[PDB]
């Protein structure tokens, strides 16, 4: 049994679908769950789908299997923050034995705000502590920007967030950098 | 339940590591697994009952104890840097289907202690032109110059944690990427509304736990022992 489980990683806008897609070799596999592991935890199984089984659907999940292709799949509607987990599809037969359960390598999905009015911008912000130590705080900007990197090894650029998962407000996109030069202008800095 | 213990450690090389799984399901089957970026988790060791164990399909390096039901031992005879990662025990009931994961132990292996480092943090003010243009305040956390690379990093408001308005990058950076014994830094983002962060009374917290040695742990050095311990950052509302 080898299982393949596609894409690696899924990066989904709040309120669109997400899928993920996984096969399997062995056509005595009869049982395939789904385990969520979030941020920092332990798997859990989520929901599962058997060979006797062509569709389930509750919470605005969807797992579908179709056994002729050794194919299976599950589908998270209107994605939410709380859904950004890392997610592994198995394969098992099951049933007085038991059978190995066979992970895929899993899909790490992120889920990214969804930003009606954005309004890229960048700001300069002080230590509370001390003196001018500075950073440059990029933000206001919607989730389908792609945010540049550095190039320099005296400028450091921060990839964009993510958004903690049990977020339910003041949802945003944001990167930082920060130099050490300065020497260094925000204006510059992304 | 399942639970794991310790469920975070520094090791060295050479050295030995004994990971404990210990179960109240009464499940026969349990299982110990590694998880690795990009590898998924995979079977290490398992056993089908008190007295027995099998190989997995990774055994290599790793023994597995099963002296009883309830427990399930994980042991690294001669600990080495590959062993470093996120150990997942499981049990599971004869005849299946669902595996019930444990915690999670975290292991870093290294050659040496010297340069574990605990992280230096700071909290940066949001800014007056954010504010005036979009009446919504942005404090940066940044967490600097810490290893192992593994740290959680928490907000606080007024004494109780928060989730609504924080954004955390989703992996360290390295400070020196040009090195495999770079320190690392990770920042994360508090959004608040300008009225909140106007306010003097209001006070903000950023919270990082880091894990590294720890007290029976051995430590020759002219510095303080880095130990497993919270590094934070402070901040009050201002009025203007």
């Amino acid at each position: 049994e080898q299982v393949e489980q596609l894409p690696s990683i899924l990066r989904v806008q709040e309120g669109s679908s997400a899928s993920i897609n996984c096969s399997y070799e062995d056509s005595a596999s009869n049982y395939f769950p789904w385990y969520k592991q979030e941020p920092g935890e332990n798997p859990k199984l989520i929901i599962d789908i058997r060979s006797n089984m062509e569709r389930k659907q509750t919470q605005g999940l969807i797992v579908l299997l179709d056994k002729k292709a050794k194919r299976f799949s599950l589908h998270i509607t209107d994605t939410q923050p709380g859904d950004s987990a890392m997610y592994f599809c198995a394969a098992s037969r099951r049933g007085g034995s038991n059978y190995k359960l066979t992970f895929g390598k899993g899909t790490l999905l992120t889920v990214t705000p969804n930003i009606q009015n954005p309004d890229p911008a960048v700001y300069q912000l002080r230590d509370s502590k001390s003196s001018d130590k500075s950073v440059c705080l990029f933000t206001d900007f919607d989730s389908q920007t792609n945010v540049s990197q550095s190039k320099d090894s005296d400028v450091y650029i921060t990839d964009k967030c993510v958004l903690d998962m049990r977020s339910m407000d003041f949802k945003s996109n944001s990167a930082v950098a920060w130099s050490n030069k300065s020497d260094f202008a925000c204006a510059n800095a992304f | 339940a399942v639970t794991q213990s310790p469920r975070n450690k520094v090791a060295v090389t050479g050295g030995k590591v004994t990971l404990s799984c210990d179960q109240t399901n009464n499940h026969n089957n349990m299982y110990w697994y590694r998880q690795d970026t990009g590898h998924g988790l995979r079977l290490i060791h398992y056993s089908y009952g008190a007295g027995s164990t099998e190989k997995g399909d990774i055994p290599d390096g790793y023994k597995a104890s099963r002296p009883s039901q309830k427990e399930f031992s994980l042991i690294l005879e001669l600990a080495t840097p590959s062993q470093t990662s996120v150990y997942f025990c499981a049990s599971g009931g004869l005849g299946g289907d669902e595996q019930y994961f444990g915690p999670g132990t975290r292991l870093t292996v290294l050659e040496d202690l010297k340069n574990v480092f605990p992280p230096e943090v700071a909290v940066f003010e949001p800014s007056e032109a954010e504010i005036s243009h979009t009446q919504k305040a942005t404090l940066v956390c940044l967490a600097t110059g810490f290893y192992p690379d593994h740290v959680e990093l928490s907000w606080w408001v007024n004494g109780k944690e928060v989730h609504s308005g924080v954004c955390t990058d989703p992996q360290p950076l390295k400070e020196q990427p040009a090195l495999n014994d770079s320190r690392y830094a990770l920042s994360s983002r508090l959004r608040v509304s300008a009225t909140f962060w106007q306010n003097p009374r209001n006070h903000f917290r950023c919270q990082v736990q880091f894990y590294g040695l720890s007290e029976n742990d051995e430590w020759t050095q002219d510095r303080a022992k880095p130990v497993t311990q919270i590094v934070s950052a402070e901040a009050w509302g201002r009025a203007d």
